[PDB]
């Protein structure tokens, strides 16, 4: 409070000086299934272009 | 207009490794890219490498992977490949050949073939075929023409040379390919006919030359007691 209202004494009041948010326990990471790798090889590894 | 001369081959041990060289001649070597084509005995033709034009690119063949390495001294005219760890699979005439840059691309088809070795793959001796007669001398009685013949048993490489009575008898000169026996060795029969009228009247000789071993040895093919 002190340091909101720039001053070493306060008055009598109710004073609002910051915001309360709840933080993240955890990080998860949902993505498919998918297992086969990709075809770069034949795109850019090609004769013919 | 080319000829390509190809050094190396002969018969090798599996888990051996080696090279050949092929000489070209008859064209500007440092501007065309090269080919190894294997022609198996019976298969027919497999592509095995190439080479760029200034050898910048190597491309190999599949089940090929592990075994061999392929360079290119454009001094003296020459595609080496170094082969390794050969399997008794790998016995074939691998031509070398001359390709055309004629397509979009640094690979394209391929006109000049040159006449490679016989790099011939076996874990065994070299052992000379043994000269057998074959004249039943009791079972020719077909009249006119009956099949009588020589027993090549046992030779290896597959070079050979069957000529009756030094080619006298020209007609019905079967030559027949190898008979491999289980074993892995090779053997196989030539015939001529005969009338049984006149089995005495030409003593048969079969001679052959078994140019591995230069197994010069004749044997007589004539009606016996049998
Ligand atoms: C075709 O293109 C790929 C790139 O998508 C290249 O990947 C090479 O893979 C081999 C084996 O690890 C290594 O030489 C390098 O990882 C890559 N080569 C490089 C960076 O020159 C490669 O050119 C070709 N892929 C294969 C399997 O040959």
């Amino acid at each position: 409070t002190k340091c909101t209202l720039k001053s070493f004494t306060v008055e009598k009041g109710i004073y609002q000086t910051s915001n309360f948010r709840v933080q993240p326990t955890e990080s998860i990471v949902r993505f498919p299934n998918i297992t086969n790798l990709c075809p770069f090889g034949e795109v850019f590894n090609a004769t013919r272009f | 207009e080319v000829q390509l001369v190809e050094s190396g081959g002969g018969v090798v041990q599996p888990g051996r490794s080696l090279r050949l060289s092929c000489a070209a001649s008859g064209f500007t070597f440092s501007s065309y890219p090269m080919h190894w084509v294997r022609q198996a005995p019976g298969k027919g033709l497999e592509w095995v490498a190439v080479i760029s034009y200034d050898g910048s690119n190597k491309y190999y063949a599949d089940s090929v992977k592990g075994r061999f390495t392929i360079s290119r001294d454009n001094s003296k005219n020459t595609l080496y490949l170094q082969m390794n760890s050969l399997r008794a699979e790998d016995t074939a005439v691998y031509y070398c050949a001359r390709d055309t840059e004629d397509c979009s691309s640094t690979t394209c088809y391929v006109d000049y073939w040159g006449q490679g070795t016989l790099v011939t793959v076996s874990s065994a001796s070299t052992k000379g075929p043994s000269v057998f007669p074959l004249a039943p001398s009791s079972k020719s009685t077909s009249g006119g023409t009956a099949a009588l013949g020589c027993l090549v048993k046992d030779y290896f490489p597959e070079p050979v040379t069957v000529s009756w009575n030094s080619g006298a008898l020209t007609s019905g000169v079967h030559t027949f390919p190898a008979v491999l026996q289980s074993s892995g060795l090779y053997s196989l029969s030539s015939v001529v006919t005969v009338p049984s009228s006149s089995l005495g009247t030409q003593t048969y000789i079969c001679n052959v030359n078994h140019k591995p071993s230069n197994t010069k040895v004749d044997k007589k093919v004539e009606p016996k007691s049998c």
